[PDB]
Formats: C-alpha cells, sequence, structure tokens
C-alpha cells in the first residue's frame, strides 16, 4: 500500500537518465527504478522484447497465416534435388559435386540477412521483405528504371523522363548533388536503354589479414 | 511437479554458489554478489592481483590481496573510516 | 496536459503521445516534441526536464592570449 | 554447415507451433555447443536475435528446451552479449518478466562467473560502494 | 593529442604555456579514456575503463573528432593499436586479448563521403541503420558497431602491443604483446586457408589428445591412465581459451607446439585421425612458424 | 520529411514506388499500405525521405509529373480561449457578435450560436486568455439589444483554470 | 533426469569412486541420456556407494551394473560433468506405475 503509492513520478526518473526516452511509464513500479533505470538505459545493453504484458503468447500474428513454407538457399538450390525430390504437394547425386556445393562453391557464402547486436524479432515483423529491401537499395540507383516500372510509365526509350524538364527549371535534386541525367549536365549520345543518367564521383588495404590465396579442403 | 523440482535444484545451486537471483532479489543482496565476484576475481587472479597492487601503490602485494579480501564485508568501509 | 483531458483506455492514452494537438501543447509550451517527452503527465515536470535537454585558446602575441579564446582574437584580427 | 543451417532455423524458430519452436532450439543446442569458438558467432547472434522472444514461453518441455539453448548460446556467444539481453531484462516490474529471466541468470552464474565478472554494468552511480579498485589505471 | 576524463582535448604550441587548439566532447558512455592510438593522424580508437573502444574521425574546418563507430559489448581496455585502418587491436584488465574491424557498411560509407557530413549534413544511412537509432538510442548512438573479428585469452595483461611489418625480415607482419606479469607473444596472421586449415586440424587434434588416450585407454580395459592424462589439467584447450568470451578465429599455435614434445608411438598415435600429411609434415609445418614468420 | 501519395494504382507496388521516387531523391522509409480485409493495395503510400529538402522537392518537381496506369500521381504534404454566453438577444447576427468581441481581442474563429432549453447562446474563441478576460470584465452581465447577456468560460470542467493560464500564455508565445 | 522430471539427482562433491550402469542403461550420459562420444567417466560421492546400493545402476537405480558411466562431450563443457554426484534417488512415478501395472 504505502510502498505502491511511494513511487516517484517516471519523469522525475528520467532527469537521473543519461538517455531518458528508454525509460517507460511502468518504470514506475521498478521495485528499485533508480537501478532499473542505470542498467536499461547502460550502453549496450538491449531492452527485453516487448511481447510481454500482451497474452498471445507471442504469437497469434495474422502475418504468420501468410509465411512461406521455406525457400532453399540458392547455392544448396543449384544441387538439383529439388527436381529430384518433390516436396510441394533414387535421387542419387555427386559427391564431389554436393561436397563442393557447401565447401567449394559455399565456403564464402552466408546468409544475406542474418541479424545486428540488437535486432530483436517481434512478433508483427517479417524479415524476408526487409531482404528484398537490403537487396533493393543495393541493385537499384537513381538515373536508371526497369522496363516494367517503364512500361507502366508509358515512357518510350530514348526519352527523358517528365521530372526532367521540372527538373531543367527546378534544378538537380538536392540529394544528388552528383547526378548526371542526358541532355543536361550529361551526354544525350549516352542515353542507353533504361540508364538515362548516373551518379558522377567526385570522390576520385590488403586489410593486415589479406589471405592472397583460398584453398578449401578436398574430399577426395 | 517439474517446477517443484527447479525449487529444490534452485535451493541446491544456491548453496553451492552462493549467491543466484531466483525472483525477488533486494538490490542490497545482489550488489553484495556483484562486488564479492568482482573482488573475488580481481585476487583470485595473480595477473589482474599484480596489477592492481602496482596502480594502487601499496608496498606489498599480499596488502592489496587482504585488502580485497576485507573489501569483501560491507563493515570494512567504517573500518577503514575508524584507523 | 491537455485540457486536464480524459481518456478512457491506455491504448488510447498511449496514442495520445503522437498526436497532433499534444505536440501542439508541448511545442508551443516551449517543449519540442517527439520521443524524449513522451511519457509526460502534468505540464510542469516536462519544463524541468526540457531545462535539463537545453574553451579554446587562440595565443596572442603577447604570449599572454594563451588564455584568449578564438573569436576574440579574431575580433583582433579585425582591430589589429 | 553452420550458415547453411540458419535460413532453416529461420522459419523453424518463427514458426507459430510451439513444437517446432521447441526441436529446434534442441537444434541450436548441439550446433552452438560444438560450433562454438569457430567464429560463427554472428551467425549465432542472429539464431539467439529469434530465440530471446521464447524465453517467456511456458510449458516445462519448451522452458527446459529453451534454457539449454540459450546456455548453449552462452558458450558460442560468450555471455558479453548473451549478458546484455539478460542484464536489460534482468529485473523488471512485470513479476513474470522477472522469473522468467533470472532462471537464464541463474544458469549462467551456475556455468561462468568470472566470465560474467568484467560484464557486470556496475558504475559508481549505479551502486552506492561500487568497487575502488576498477578504476585504477597505471 | 590528450585525453581528459571526460573529453579529449587537442593542445597546440602556445608561449609561456600551452595552448587548447580543441575540444572534443565524449559520449555519455565513456567515463574515462585509459589509452587511445591514432591511424594516420585521420583516425582515432579511443578506450574506456569501463565500456570499450570508440573510434573517432578529425575533422579539419569542423576541428572535432567525430565518432563513427561503437564497440559491441563492455571490455575494459588497457592498452590498444591499430592494424590498419579499418581494425583495432586492444587487451583487457582482465586477460583478454582482441581484435576488432569495422563493419563494410561503415568503411563504403566512410570511404565515400567526407568526415564533414557526419555530425551534420546529409549521409544517407540505410533503413535498418535508423530504425536501430530510435529502437535502440543507447548501443547504437554510435550508428555502428564492431562485428567480433579475433577474440583471444592470454592470463597475463598486455602492457604494450606493437605491430611490426616485419619479423627479422619476414614476411607476414605480426603484431608483439609484453604483459604486465610479464610475457611476449605474438598473433601472426595467416597466408593463405590450407595454413589455417592444418593449423586448426593440429590444434583440434592436441586439443582432446588426452581425452583420445583415456578412450584408447578404456577400449583395451575392455578388452582386458586417467582422463586428464595428456593435458596434466581437466581443462579443455577451447574452454581454457575460451574464458571470458569465445576465441573466434585465433588458432592457438602454443597448443600445436606441445605436439614437438611429445614421443613417436604418442605422435603417430595422434595424427592417425587425419587422411593428411603424416607425423613429419605435421612437424615441419609446426616448426615453420617460428622460422619463417619470424 | 514524410510526403503524402495518392491517385495510386493497386497494382503500383511497393518497389516500384521506391524505384520511382529514388529518381527524384534518397528515400529513408516507405509506407505503403495493405488492405487486410480486401488484400489489395488501398491506393495511396507515404514516403519519408531523410528531410523536408528533399521532400519539399520532391513535393515541387513530383507533383502532377509521373503518370502510372494513366492515373496522374499526386503529393501532398502531410488551444484557444472559448467563452460560452448566455441569455443572447434574437436581434444578434454572428457578424454583430464578431463587431463587439474585436474591440476586446483578436478571433481565432467565428462565434457559434446555439439554442439551449429557446435560449440564445454562443461560443466565442479569443487568441488570448487575457483579453477573453477583457471581453469578461466589461460585458458580464451586460445589456445589449435590450437583452442582459451572461459572459463567461465555455466548458471543456471549465476553462480558464490556473494551468490554463499557464499553458495558453503559451501558446500565445 | 533430462526426461523423467520426478527423478530427484544427489548433488554432492564426487569422490574418487566411479559409478556404476546396467548393460541395459550403457551408453546414456548420466545427465542429458545421449549416447554420442562420452569424456570423463562418472564420479560419485562415498554416500552414495558404500554396500550393496553401490552396486545399482546410477541411472536406473535398480539394476546391478557392470559398466562405468560417462559423461558426453557436450556436458563436459556445459560443465554439469563437474556439477555434483549424479544420482537417482527417487525410482520415478515411470518405474513405480510399471511395476505396480504389471503387478
Ligand atoms: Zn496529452
Ligand atoms: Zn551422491
Ligand atoms: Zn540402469
Ligand atoms: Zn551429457
Amino acid at each position: 500500500k504505502r510502498r505502491k503509492t511511494e513511487k516517484p513520478s517516471l519523469s522525475q526518473l528520467k532527469s537521473q537518465v543519461p538517455y531518458p526516452q528508454i525509460i517507460e511509464w511502468y518504470d514506475c513500479d521498478a521495485r528499485y527504478p533508480g537501478l532499473l533505470a542505470s542498467i536499461k538505459c547502460t550502453k549496450n545493453v538491449i531492452p527485453v522484447p516487448s511481447h510481454w504484458q500482451s497474452k498471445k503468447e507471442y504469437l497469434s500474428g495474422r502475418s504468420l497465416l501468410g509465411k512461406r513454407p521455406f525457400e532453399l538457399p540458392d547455392i544448396i538450390k543449384k544441387t538439383n534435388i529439388e527436381q529430384m525430390r518433390s516436396t510441394l504437394p533414387a535421387l542419387d547425386l555427386d559427391y564431389k559435386k554436393l561436397h563442393d556445393v557447401f565447401f567449394k562453391i559455399g565456403a564464402n557464402w552466408k546468409p544475406d540477412h542474418l541479424l545486428c547486436f540488437g535486432d530483436v524479432y517481434y512478433e508483427n515483423r517479417n524479415l524476408f521483405e526487409e531482404t528484398n529491401w537490403k537487396r533493393m537499395v543495393d541493385h537499384k540507383r537513381p538515373g536508371r528504371i526497369s522496363q516494367e516500372l517503364r512500361a507502366i510509365m508509358n515512357l518510350p526509350e530514348g526519352q527523358l523522363p517528365p521530372w526532367c524538364m521540372k527538373m531543367k527549371d527546378i534544378g538537380l535534386p538536392t540529394g544528388y548533388p552528383d547526378l548526371k541525367i542526358a541532355g543536361l549536365n550529361w551526354d544525350i549520345t549516352n542515353l542507353k536503354g533504361d540508364v538515362y543518367g548516373k551518379i558522377i564521383p567526385n570522390h576520385h588495404r590488403n586489410y593486415f589479414g589479406a589471405l592472397i590465396s583460398f584453398e578449401t579442403p578436398e574430399f577426395e | 511437479a517439474e517446477k517443484q523440482r527447479q525449487l529444490k535444484l534452485q535451493k541446491i545451486y544456491k548453496q553451492k554458489y552462493i549467491g543466484l537471483g531466483d525472483e525477488s532479489t533486494t538490490r542490497e543482496q545482489w550488489q553484495r554478489n556483484v562486488r564479492n565476484d568482482t573482488l573475488n576475481t580481481l585476487q583470485g587472479h595473480s595477473a589482474s592481483l599484480e596489477y592492481v597492487s602496482l596502480s594502487r601503490g601499496d608496498l606489498s602485494i599480499r596488502d592489496t590481496r587482504i585488502h580485497l579480501l576485507k573489501s569483501m564485508s560491507p563493515g570494512y568501509k567504517a573500518y577503514l573510516r575508524e584507523e | 496536459i491537455c485540457s486536464n483531458k480524459v481518456y478512457n483506455g491506455r491504448r488510447t492514452f498511449e496514442r495520445h503521445f503522437n498526436e497532433e494537438r499534444h505536440i501542439y501543447h508541448l511545442r508551443c509550451l516551449g517543449i519540442e516534441p517527439s520521443s524524449v517527452f513522451k511519457g509526460i503527465t502534468k505540464i510542469k515536470e516536462a519544463q524541468e526536464l526540457w531545462k535539463n535537454m537545453q574553451e579554446l585558446e587562440l595565443e596572442e602575441e603577447d604570449e599572454e592570449g594563451n588564455v584568449m579564446s578564438k573569436k576574440v582574437y579574431d575580433e583582433l584580427k579585425k582591430q589589429g | 554447415y553452420i550458415y547453411f543451417i540458419t535460413p532453416l532455423l529461420e522459419d523453424a524458430l518463427t514458426d507459430r507451433d510451439l513444437v517446432h519452436r521447441q526441436t529446434a532450439s534442441n537444434v541450436i543446442t548441439h550446433l552452438a555447443l560444438n560450433c562454438s569458438g569457430t567464429g560463427h558467432e554472428d551467425a549465432f547472434i542472429h539464431l539467439m536475435n529469434l530465440l530471446i522472444p521464447n524465453i517467456f514461453e511456458t510449458s516445462p518441455h519448451a522452458i527446459m528446451r529453451i534454457l539449454e539453448g540459450l546456455e548453449a548460446l552462452s558458450q558460442a556467444l560468450g555471455p558479453g552479449l548473451f549478458m546484455n539481453y539478460i542484464w536489460a531484462g534482468l529485473f523488471h516490474p512485470a513479476k513474470n518478466v522477472r522469473k522468467a529471466f533470472w532462471r537464464v541468470y541463474n544458469n549462467m552464474y551456475v556455468m561462468y562467473q568470472d566470465a560474467m565478472v568484467p560484464f557486470y554494468p556496475v558504475t559508481p552511480d549505479n551502486n552506492e560502494e561500487y568497487i575502488e579498485e576498477l578504476d585504477l589505471v597505471l | 593529442l590528450t585525453a581528459m576524463g571526460s573529453t579529449i582535448v587537442l593542445y597546440g604550441l602556445g608561449k609561456k604555456q600551452l595552448l587548447r587548439r580543441s575540444v572534443t566532447q565524449t559520449p555519455v558512455s565513456i567515463t574515462k579514456i585509459v589509452s587511445m592510438h591514432q591511424w594516420n593522424y585521420e583516425r582515432l580508437a579511443v578506450g574506456d575503463i569501463h565500456e570499450s573502444v570508440t573510434l573517432f574521425i578529425w575533422d579539419p574546418a569542423g576541428n572535432v573528432f567525430i565518432p563513427y563507430v561503437d564497440d559491441s559489448v563492455k571490455r575494459h581496455v588497457t592498452v590498444l593499436k591499430f592494424l590498419d585502418e579499418a581494425t583495432v587491436i586492444g587487451a583487457d584488465r582482465y586477460g583478454n586479448a582482441w581484435t576488432l574491424r569495422s563493419p563494410p557498411e561503415c568503411e563504403k560509407i566512410m570511404s565515400n563521403h567526407d568526415p564533414s557530413e557526419l555530425s551534420n549534413g546529409a549521409i544517407k544511412y540505410p533503413l535498418d541503420v535508423i530504425t536501430l537509432q530510435q529502437k535502440l538510442p543507447n548501443t547504437y548512438d554510435c550508428k555502428f558497431k564492431f562485428q567480433l573479428l579475433n577474440h583471444f585469452f592470454v592470463n597475463d595483461i598486455i602492457t604494450d602491443f606493437h605491430i611490426l611489418d616485419s619479423l627479422s625480415n619476414s614476411d607476414r607482419p605480426g603484431c608483439i604483446y609484453m604483459g604486465l606479469q610479464g610475457t611476449v607473444g605474438c598473433f601472426i596472421p595467416l597466408l593463405s586457408k590450407g595454413n589455417v586449415f592444418m593449423m586448426g586440424n593440429i590444434e583440434n587434434i592436441m586439443a582432446e589428445a588426452d581425452d583420445t588416450f583415456y578412450l584408447d585407454y578404456e577400449s583395451r580395459k575392455k578388452n582386458n591412465i586417467c582422463e586428464g592424462s595428456c593435458s596434466i589439467l581437466g581443462r579443455d584447450h577451447q574452454e581454457y581459451r575460451s574464458y571470458y568470451a569465445p576465441v573466434r578465429k585465433v588458432i592457438d599455435g602454443d597448443l600445436c607446439e606441445n605436439f614437438l614434445r611429445l614421443s613417436l608411438n604418442e605422435q603417430e598415435f595422434l595424427a592417425k585421425n587425419l587422411k593428411s600429411v603424416q607425423v613429419e609434415d605435421i612437424i615441419q609445418t609446426i616448426n615453420e612458424v617460428r622460422t619463417n614468420y619470424m | 520529411n514524410t510526403v503524402y501519395v495518392g491517385n495510386i494504382d493497386p497494382r503500383i507496388t511497393k518497389e516500384q514506388l521506391y524505384e520511382l521516387f529514388i529518381q527524384i531523391n534518397p528515400v529513408l522509409r516507405i509506407k505503403y499500405p495493405k488492405d487486410k480485409v480486401l488484400q489489395a493495395y488501398q491506393g495511396y503510400a507515404f514516403i519519408e525521405f531523410y528531410n523536408q529538402g528533399d521532400a519539399q522537392y520532391a513535393i515541387k518537381i513530383m507533383n502532377n509529373t509521373v503518370r502510372l496506369y494513366d492515373r496522374l500521381i499526386k503529393v501532398r504534404q502531410v488551444p484557444i480561449a472559448k467563452l460560452f454566453i448566455k441569455n443572447l438577444a434574437d436581434s444578434i447576427d454572428s457578424d454583430q457578435l464578431v463587431k463587439i468581441f474585436n474591440k476586446f481581442g483578436k478571433l481565432i474563429r467565428e462565434p457559434e450560436i446555439f439554442y439551449l432549453s429557446k435560449l440564445k447562446c454562443a461560443y466565442v474563441y479569443f487568441e488570448d486568455f487575457e483579453k477573453a478576460d477583457l471581453a469578461i470584465k466589461s460585458l458580464n452581465n451586460q445589456l445589449v439589444a435590450n437583452n442582459r447577456i451572461t459572459v463567461d468560460y465555455a466548458f471543456k470542467n471549465g476553462k480558464g483554470n490556473a494551468k490554463y493560464g499557464d499553458d495558453v500564455d503559451r501558446l500565445l508565445n | 533426469s533430462r526426461h523423467q522430471f520426478d527423478l530427484i539427482m544427489c548433488l554432492k562433491q564426487p569422490g574418487v569412486q566411479t559409478g556404476l550402469l546396467c548393460e541395459k542403461c550403457d551408453g546414456k550420459c548420466p545427465i542429458c541420456d545421449s549416447y554420442v562420444r562420452p569424456k570423463r567417466k562418472v564420479r560419485v560421492c562415498e554416500n552414495c556407494s558404500f554396500g550393496k546400493q553401490a552396486k545399482n545402476c546410477i541411472i536406473c537405480n535398480l539394476n546391478v551394473g557392470v559398466n562405468d558411466a560417462f559423461y558426453c562431450w557436450e556436458c563436459c563443457r556445459l560443465g554439469k560433468d563437474k556439477d555434483g554426484c549424479p544420482r537417482i534417488l527417487n525410482l520415478g512415478s515411470n518405474r513405480l506405475d510399471r511395476h505396480f501395472e504389471k503387478k
């Protein structure tokens, strides 16, 4: 009773904290709030996954209904057993082939997503969309437009995007000062296919561990 | 039954290994375990013991070791205060 | 902080933290927006919280300017 | 073979069935014990990041499989990160979250003590007495 | 370039006394700076008592060092050096010898951008990094993290690291350290792979070799020496050398050296576990390190 | 920072939006809703850039520019004193109210005329708690158009509390 | 035990003696009941040996064991090897309801 009503306000607790935004309303009933704020707000600690205080047993997810059953890592998919055995609604293969897939072909191979120091998987999360996202931030760059989005845009080949004219009056993108586009800052004769422009960088090892040779263990 | 066994193993592991936070443990009880284990390792490794000896600048190293031993008990602060 | 307003649910009040009017009360109050102030209730405490939110030596020629500030020695550049 | 496993455990640990999460954790036990110290911790970091949310999962089989899995992860990651999770959840008000994480911290205190010594997030403002000898520099 | 308890002051040369040219306020995490080191005046690695290394970059005309990477875990760093631009050596008060590396996601950004745009200005970070900033501001405040590269445990407390481009004209540049309790040891980067493959297999042999002797001695008792016979002590190698944190890519040669002293019967008994080269070539590869690598 | 985009064909997908706007500026985040009931895109998205400079830039260059599935793409960028007054005369026009309260204080909005019980009442919005105090002091229990009107604070219980002067002062600031 | 829950252990400081297991239980690591790569022989406190009870299988507690029990390499690294004296003091609900079930 008295101890329950003795609690300091969470904002009174914020001042003790160097990173006050992590502390939350429920920290008021922390039996040792001044300590718990220091631990929770300590540098490298990773806050408890928030699926607690929910009674849903951490997975009720509607998204769980729409998750793909599985996908082979493409290196293993090269092994062709996908066609040999149909998992969807004998199969002998070469020892050298399989062994080389894991070792010769797949030594340097690593899953593309993984996760980071403090990455924690909440129920509603799905990594796959973020994998295509990270891969997409990689492939796609300004000045280039795929033929699909080009067809939807109804832009014929050899013709500049509609924002090149408004970009002539307004100016180059503030975010891309080094961006070049045919007809304006960049040679129109170099206009080719899906690329109407490219960023021209103005910036222009061994890491003590350079192996200088790569030799995998041989099965034979 | 299973959880009930985990209670008994909680009593046994707590007996052997001393401080193990069960569910509710006061910060005074637990921080004492922290201090005791940290000092325990500082004096336990001849390495870190040699290190604290020099950085502290004591005349002998066993002064630092038995210092840590004494520093394990809470009343040693007031003991230093009474010197 | 909001008109001593009443809320019928804790999820809803937890949604009040990101809102137009709630941020208008904060920012117009002088307590700037977003995520540090989320747990606010009363107007008073976040004022001291916002108060919680908000020596170089350029060597003059007499060799006493080792205490002298950068901008000060630039002012003595404009004076010199 | 560890890396080719992690995309499979991706759908395993994420799966809704406490059975699949259970046996997947049993995979992480042996895999983590025998692969510990190989340098795959970055993959082990992933595999754990999917496990932490399962700590609160009840039932005896699930709870012991997940405990053993996390203890195997303590050997492959080392306490420090595994600690970091345990710390940021170590006390907490919830009376439930607390009872759950102090199990993992009990097993961690059983296997490792000196190993956890450097990793206690304890500062002079954090606790009164602290230890005067940790700040000594020569 | 000096470090206060909290902050890093860069003093110039004044007359009648020395002047503060610039001051850099530390992130809140750093209480004190035990040791620090530079890379070609452009970069810094700053250590702590409690927390771990954090790398800074000097920005001219910004007159400030900007932290661009945090460290993963809490490590008490006594002495610290650079192998490279992107990697760092460090020891512990408790005897861990580790080496960290900035992630390629950070190396691309700093290679492709000027430091002046880090503190203020436009630097485009992938979606995940920002979500880690609002999600976990305490850990990811420095917006990158050191992936553990090498980790090791030497029971001494390392006083001085030195990176020598060559040890007695040897090609592979080594890093040699002197410990406080006294010791000097080296970490030699292994070129190619099958070097570390053969070394790794030999270390794996000598690791449980005591157990192999115990299982042979057990089988002969089934048809008709304790467990710690070959190690003389119960500690496993991976266990002892792991200790605080598991050794990552570092293979320990101090073990494989013990293979040299064992009798020919014992050695030939151990090497049979390999389809690879004979004991003689084993000893060849073992003794190769002191000869060729230094 | 964040820009609203609309008049979008549900066949436009997330990768297509990303590839579209990366041509304009760097895109920090894209929230592109998905209807759970219909299992379809509801045809408007939100693109959060790295700053309001690139945001406003994309608003200027992007608006009424790109044509996707023959439909044009749209882009759009994403607390006061209140006095209750009772027993007003039927001859009192809202504009007459405006004239009456302008001398005391500037009105942030127009008065609201409503009938209680027959009983003509109005809400008057002042930009200042102090000017509201002026219209109260002078106009309380006064006879206008041969009818006695009462001027006080409207309920929220009623306005004019101690924290109300404090925060309304700030909203004035 | 790892599987049957009600089985209680000893957990005292192990002595020099080595625990025996019957041919029926042969091959199990007394903690995890694993058949793979055993390492170190079990050691029990003297309080679990003494007379006839020394001959019992430390696992099933009933039969008289010839063979020595070894810890696996997973328990030897998990340290449960050195935890204490493994033994099963109570026969357990499984074995009980088995005996009462048959007779
Ligand atoms: Zn509010
Ligand atoms: Zn016993
Ligand atoms: Zn038996
Ligand atoms: Zn076992």
